[PDB]
Parts: structure tokens; sequence; C-alpha cells
């Protein structure tokens, strides 16, 4: 009988497991509506509103789904499930979805009230607890949006658990280098301010948090 | 179990009774006194957070222009009021429902009427038309309750400093249009108290 | 029959399930060359 | 015949409504509200009437 | 505890009260009006003063209609079955001011106009709330701004 | 009158049949209506077109209240809407180039 | 269902160790929040790193999700199971009885 009760708690993880798989995948499949996002703007393109119909969508059967399995199943698995997966998944959504084109002032703050948003959103659906990738990849994806070197050495020598720092750092980099990889034409541009980065991709960049290497 | 006792006494010629066994009975009247009282007290308790609403900003420096009522003070109260006599009038038909209810008009009636003191001076702080007001919510209790508690209620009409005319008297039985109005809106809320 | 125009539905139809579950643009890999470059880019 | 006793429901009845309707609120029109507003008479269409 | 309608609601309904079982009857019924309003939510914040103006029009105005078929239904049954739809009521209001807050999480007055003005509605056939909404205003006056 | 279901003779799915119905009769007709819509959209022209889309999308509305209606009733009319975009935009201001002239 | 034949069950093919083994680790309370970020980035971005996102991806967003019956369905038997372990797993009076 513990073969048998032990095969049906097997059973129990595969099946739940499965469901947090589920929702979780339909969270990465739904940051895909960046992909394409028809061109996230170079520098601006002012205005600039909103609000990228396809993460609506994300909001939209995020809520029903929650709705529906807040109905059939009980309380503390769909917590669970909804919690961890949801949470995380939304961080390094954010993570993976900082690769994506050159960048806009504006489009910083239309992205950024897009984030905000989501992070309304599964807030929605539970922020009494860590709702913390709000701050981290508000702040972060923010800290993107921010195009200071100085910031970029002040920031991430107080915060930003931001493992993907390579690419993190060298996002924000093409970032304030998005901003300026594009603020002229032909050239779009000299790469003086790159060069600035160059060496700030020396400085402000490779102290990374001494394995100085980024 | 009197019933018990007296199909008890069957064979059984003992006397019947001796109702110091009953003792146990008096225990059961213990327990009687332990039961209602309980949850008498947490509801009291509860319409002790009744002068949460009553004190703070109500018969304050206070306008209130005719609205019929207003009264947050009688309103939350008779609302928890209807919410105990709502679910328990049902199995317990007839029990505490009615003693509790009545009661409630006691311990409402005097923690109510120990508020128009501080307030005596019959406009503060600007009661001078919310002493109609006052007169309002004095006269929403007329619900359905029992007379010794309307003479208690009435005795609270004339607490104030006017509130000692007879003015007043006639002047709220001018007012008592307004009170009609609260008696259609709302009316269904608390006609369950009827 | 499953040739570079014709692989994918009519390998997919009602009793065409008579050939391989992923072997329906394989359904040719009974015959000498299998399905004309890239047999298997369904069960994927 | 039964959809023409249908769409003449909706389409006679519950538009003339919800168009009738809102007149308090502008839109937010044909919608969950007016699915929730109307909900009148001649809301009793699908007991029998096909069936 | 299925039927979306009025007829079969209505009817088995009073049915049920023919029975003789009629607070277990209401309770049901308040538990289909409540899935009901709770399945009425299901259609789509997409940007907050609309969303709020819809809610409170969904839950309010379907309370309203479900005192008129509560003194419709209970004909001449008392004072204690309406205190059960009084509890119904005060339930649903409190989940309403539930699901305002559920989003405070980031507001503009005229989304309160519209409550207010719906609850008035409520007073149309007589009940007050709005000394809820006022201790809301109280305690939230945060984004009332 | 499928759905009028004292559920179920099949019992397949637990009334989850006619969603399967009425989605396999939106799938084979809805290439049929696309080209009846789309040939046939010249055929559909900036008149009555007003009340093809006033009688479809009350009957895309009023449906189970809803079940499933989505690829028909949002792709079709969406494009419904893209005909009478092009069919008053072509009818617009190159339609009044008498004002040209 | 899996038998391949014909699709790429990405959610199946996120039924892998150590992820999966992981992720019953990140099942075991749940994960007790110690919901690493190192196991749900690195094995739900691992196979999905295959675009990544990115960019300007060749991945998800109808790309081979559950439908809403299966969806409907494995809810249904994940509710029967729950309410299968109370009822049938209390009885092991221990035991043999």
């Amino acid at each position: 009988k513990f073969d048998e009760t032990i095969d049906g708690f097997k059973t129990l993880k595969f099946k739940l497991i499965t469901i947090l798989r589920f929702n979780i995948r339909a969270l990465c499949i739904y940051d895909i509506g960046s992909f394409f996002q028809n061109t996230k703007i170079w520098n601006m393109d002012v205005g600039s509103i909103e609000l990228d119909q396809n993460i609506a969508s994300l909001i939209s059967e995020l809520r029903r789904t929650e709705s529906k399995l807040k109905q059939q199943l009980p309380e503390k698995e769909k917590n669970s499930i909804f919690i961890g997966l949801d949470i995380v998944n939304n961080y390094a959504l954010i993570k993976g979805a900082k690769s994506i084109k050159v960048l806009n002032h504006n489009g910083i703050k239309k992205m950024l009230r897009n984030v905000n948003v989501l992070q309304h959103a599964y807030r929605n659906l539970s922020s009494e607890p860590s709702k913390i990738n709000m701050n981290v990849t508000m702040n972060f994806y923010s800290l993107c949006g921010s195009s200071e070197a100085e910031l970029f050495e002040y920031i991430k020598d107080n915060e930003l658990p931001h493992c993907s720092v390579e690419d993190l750092k060298t996002i924000l980099r093409l970032q304030f280098s998005e901003e300026m990889h594009r603020q002229l034409k032909r050239k779009e541009q000299s790469k003086e301010g790159a060069r600035t980065k160059i060496g700030k991709l020396k400085s402000k960049l490779n102290a990374v948090h001494t394995a100085n290497e980024k | 179990a009197f019933p018990n006792i007296l199909q008890y006494f069957d064979d059984a010629f003992e006397w019947n009774l001796a109702s110091k066994n009953l003792e146990l009975f008096s225990l059961l009247s213990k327990m009687e006194s332990s039961i209602f009282g309980n949850y008498l007290s947490d509801l009291k308790i509860n319409l002790r957070d009744t002068l949460e609403e009553k004190f703070h900003e109500i018969n304050w420096p206070m306008y209130t222009s005719n609205s019929f009522r207003v009264g947050d003070y009688i309103i939350e109260a008779l609302m928890i009021l209807i919410v105990v006599h709502s679910e328990c009038f049902r199995i317990g038909p007839q029990l505490i429902h009615k003693i509790l209810i009545e009661t409630q008009i006691f311990i409402a009636r005097y923690l109510f009427e120990a508020f128009k003191p501080y307030v005596g001076n019959l406009s503060n702080d600007g009661s001078l038309q919310i002493i109609v007001d006052l007169e309002f919510f004095q006269k929403v209790m007329g619900p359905l309750l029992e007379k010794d508690t309307e003479a208690t209620l009435r005795a609270c009409l004339q607490n104030c400093f006017q509130n000692d005319t007879n003015r007043l008297q006639k002047c709220i039985n001018e007012i008592n249009p307004i009170v009609s109005a609260n008696l259609k809106r709302t009316a269904i809320q608390f006609a369950a108290f009827s | 029959t499953v040739q570079p125009e014709l692989l994918e539905s009519l390998t997919k139809e009602g009793h065409l399930a008579d050939i391989g579950r992923d072997i329906i643009q394989s359904y040719i890999s009974n015959r000498e060359d299998f399905n004309h470059d890239n047999f298997i880019n369904s069960v994927k | 015949v039964g959809q023409e006793f249908v769409a003449i429901y909706e389409n006679e009845l519950l538009p003339q409504w919800l168009e009738t309707r809102s007149k308090m609120k502008l839109t937010n029109f044909k919608f969950n509200s007016p699915i929730e507003i109307s909900m009148r008479d001649e809301s009793f269409l699908a007991k029998l009437n096909l069936g | 505890l299925s039927s979306n309608e009025i007829v079969h609601l209505k009817s088995g309904t009073e049915n049920m009260i023919k029975l003789g079982l009629p607070e277990q009857a209401l309770d049901l019924f308040l538990q289909n009006r409540s899935n009901f309003i709770q399945d009425l939510i299901l259609q789509i914040v997409d940007n907050p003063t609309n969303y709020l103006t819809q809610l409170a029009v969904i839950r309010f105005q379907t309370i309203k209609k479900t005192v008129e078929d509560f003194q419709d239904i209970f004909k001449e049954l008392g004072a204690k079955i309406s205190s059960i739809l009084v509890d119904w009521c005060s339930d649903e209001v409190d989940n309403h001011f539930k699901l305002i807050d559920k989003q405070l999480l980031n507001l503009s007055p005229g989304s309160i106009k519209s409550s207010r003005k719906q609850i008035d509605g409520l007073k149309a056939v007589g009940l007050d709330f709005v000394y809820k909404l006022d201790e809301f205003i109280k305690k939230n006056s945060d984004k009332i701004r | 009158d499928i759905n009028l279901n004292k559920a179920t003779e099949f019992i397949l799915v637990d009334n989850n049949y006619n969603s399967t119905n009425e989605f396999w009769d939106g799938l084979m007709d809805r290439l049929s209506p696309y080209l009846s819509y789309f040939i046939d959209e010249k055929l559909k022209t900036e008149e009555d077109m007003i009340k093809l889309k006033d009688f479809l999308c009350i009957y895309v509305a009023i449906l189970e209240n809803f079940k499933l209606n989505i690829e028909p009733l949002y792709k079709i009319l969406v494009s419904i809407f893209e005909k009478f975009c092009s069919v008053s935009l072509r009818a617009f201001d190159d339609e009044f180039q008498i004002l040209l002239n | 269902g899996t038998s391949d034949r014909h699709l790429t069950r990405k959610i199946i093919t996120a039924w892998l160790q150590n992820g999966i083994l992981m992720d019953q680790e990140q099942k075991i309370l749940n994960g007790d929040e110690t919901l690493f970020h190192e196991e749900s980035i690195e094995l739900f971005k691992e196979i999905p790193h295959f675009y990544q996102a990115g960019k300007g991806l060749s991945k998800s967003d109808l790309f081979n999700n559950l439908t809403l019956d299966t969806i409907l369905q494995f809810s249904a038997s994940v509710l029967w199971i729950l309410n299968w372990l109370p009822g049938l797993k209390k009885a092991i009076n221990i035991d043999e009885v």
C-alpha cells in the first residue's frame, strides 16, 4: 500500500507539475508578443502610448485561467504553482526579453508601463507576498532605460539580482549604446561614447563584482 | 430531563424529586448563564466598536445637510444587529433573537445616550442644524422594539440643551417627513427587524 | 506518394494513418529512397 | 423559422434595448454590461420557443 | 444550480417553496446569483475607470434585480428570509470593495462617482451602503486624488 | 436545438460535443464564406454589407450566449470591416475627385 | 501522448531532469520560497534557449501549447487524484489491516 500510495503521490507531483509548466509556458509563450512587437522603436516613436495587445491577452487568459483554476481545484496547490512559476517566469521573462533591438527613450516608458501592468497582473493574482519582480525587473529594465554609465556602476553595486549580467550589462550597454548607435545617421555613430563604453566595457562593465571581466 | 425524571419516577417510587437533584439543572442554569452571556458579551464588545463611528466626526462641527438618514452611528450598528438576528433566527427562533434583541436595544440605547452629554450644549460643534440630525437618527431606532427602551430613547431626546424646549418636540414632529423618507430608503434592509 | 509538394496533409488523411505516426511524411520509408530530403521533420 | 425567431428576438428586441439604454453611460456598449442589464422581460426566449 | 435563465430559476424556486424548503431554496438561489455575477465578471482591467464602472453596474444592478426577484418570489415570506437576503447583499458589497482594493496596486475619483451613484441605485430599493465606501475612502485615501 | 441536452446520451464529452460541431462547421464553411465574402467582396458592396454585419454580429453575439465562437466571429467580421474600409476608402475622395475637378 | 508523432510537446520536453528533478524539489513543499531562478530560468529557459525569446524568435505562442480542452482534462484529473489521495490513502491502518 506504500508502493500504491507512493505511486499516487508520484501522479500528484507529475500532474501539478504539468499544470505549473502549463501556466509558466503560457507566460513564456505570451512574452513572444514582443517577438515581434513590430520594431520596438529607436530612441523614440513619440507618441508612444500603449500597450502591446498580446500582453493584454496574457493578462486576460492568465486572469481567467486563475479564475477557473480557483474554481475546480483546492487553494494551496494553486497558490503554490501560480506563485512560484508566475513570479519566476515573470523575472526571467524580462531577462531574456531584454535581448530585443535598438531602444526607445519613449518606448522605455512604453515597455516600462506594460511591465508595470503585468506587475499589476501577477500582483492581481497575488501581491501581499514578495511581488518583487515588479521591483527587480522594473528597476532593471528601467535600469536598461537608464543610460548613465555612472548608474551602471552604481546600480549593480547595490541591487539587481541580475545573473545574466553578461547579457544584462551588455544590454544596458546596448541601451545607452542603442541610444548612441542611432543618435545620428550616415553613422549612427562614431562609437566615442562607446569608446567610453569600450573603456567602460572594461570599467563600468568589467569591474563585474570582483569577477572583473564583463 | 424533567420528563426523563418524571418518567424516571416510574418503577422508581423514590419520591420523584428533591429538586436539589436539579442543582444539575441549576448547573444548567449556570451553563445557560455561561452560554448566552458568552455571545452577548462579544456582540456587545462588537457594539463597543459602535463608539468608533459616532464619536469620530459624528455630532462634530456638523452641518449635516438633510441626509435622511446618514446615521452611520445607527446604520452599521443596526446592520450587525440584523446580521446576528439574521444568521440565527431559523433554528434558534424566538431564542435570544428576541431576548438578545431586547438587550441589544438596551446596550444600544445606553451606550448611545452617553454621547450626547459631552455635546450637551446642543449645537456642538456645528449642530444647530444637526440638532435635527441627532433628532433624526434618534428617531431611527423606532423600528419594532419595546417601550421602556423607547422611554430611555425619549429620555435621550431631552438629553442635550435643546432637547429641553417643546419647540424641539413639535419641531421634530414637523421633521417627521425626512424620517419617512429614510423609512422607504432605506426600507428593505432593516425591514427584517420588524 | 510523399513528394516535395504532396507530403503533409494527404499523409494526414483519414485512413492515411495506415502510414506511420512519425512515418506519415516518411510513408515511402518503405521504398528505396525514404522521403526526398528530410523525411523526419514532423515528430518534433 | 427558429433562427428568425431568435434573431427576431435579439435584433428586434434586444439591440433596441441596449441602444435604447446607455443613454446613461456612453460606450462601453453591446457587451457584458448590456448582457447584464438586459435582462428584461422578453429575456424569456430559450425555454420552449425552438425546443 | 445550472440555469443562466430566469424561468426555470423562478419556477423551481417557487417549487422548492412548494415543497417547503424555503431557506435552503433562497440560499441556493443567492448562490446562483453569486456564481452568476462571478462569471459575469469574467468578461473584460483593460484600464481602470471603465473597469470599475463596469464592475459596479454588474454587481449592484444584479443585486437590485435580485431584490425584485425576492419580493416577487417570497410573497409574504416575512422578515427572516429578508434578513438572509441582507446577509448576501452585505457580503457582495464587501466583495466589491475587495475587488476595488484588489487593484489599488500601482486612481481617479470618477470611479467613485460611478460607485456611489449605483449604490444610491440600491437606495432606489432602499439599502444604504455608502458609509462602507466612506470608511473605504477614509482608510484608502492615497490614490483617490 | 442541439444543446437542449438533458445530458448526456453520448456521453462525450460531458457537455462537450456541440463545441466540436459548430467548431467544425465553422472550419469547413469558413474558407467557403471567406471567398464568398472576398470574391464576392465586390459582391458584398457598400450597401447592405452593413446589413450583412448587422445580420452577422448579432448572430455572432447571441451564440450560446457564447461557446467557442472565435475564429469565424472575430476573423470573418474583422475582414468584413476591412472590406468596408476598402470600399468606403475608394468610395472616399477618389470618388470625390469631382471636387478635384 | 508521447509517442511524439507528430508534436514538439515542449511541455513534455520540459519534463526533463534535473529540471524535472529539481522541479520535484520545486514540488517538495513546493519549493518553500527557494524558487530558484537558477532552476526556473535554467531549465525553463534551457529548452527555451532555442531562440531564446528571441529575438526574433523561432518559438512558442501557439507553437504547441496544450489546448483548453486538454487543460480542462488535466485540471479535472488532478482534482480527481486530489480527491483520491485523502480518501484512499488514509486507510493504511498499520500494517496489513
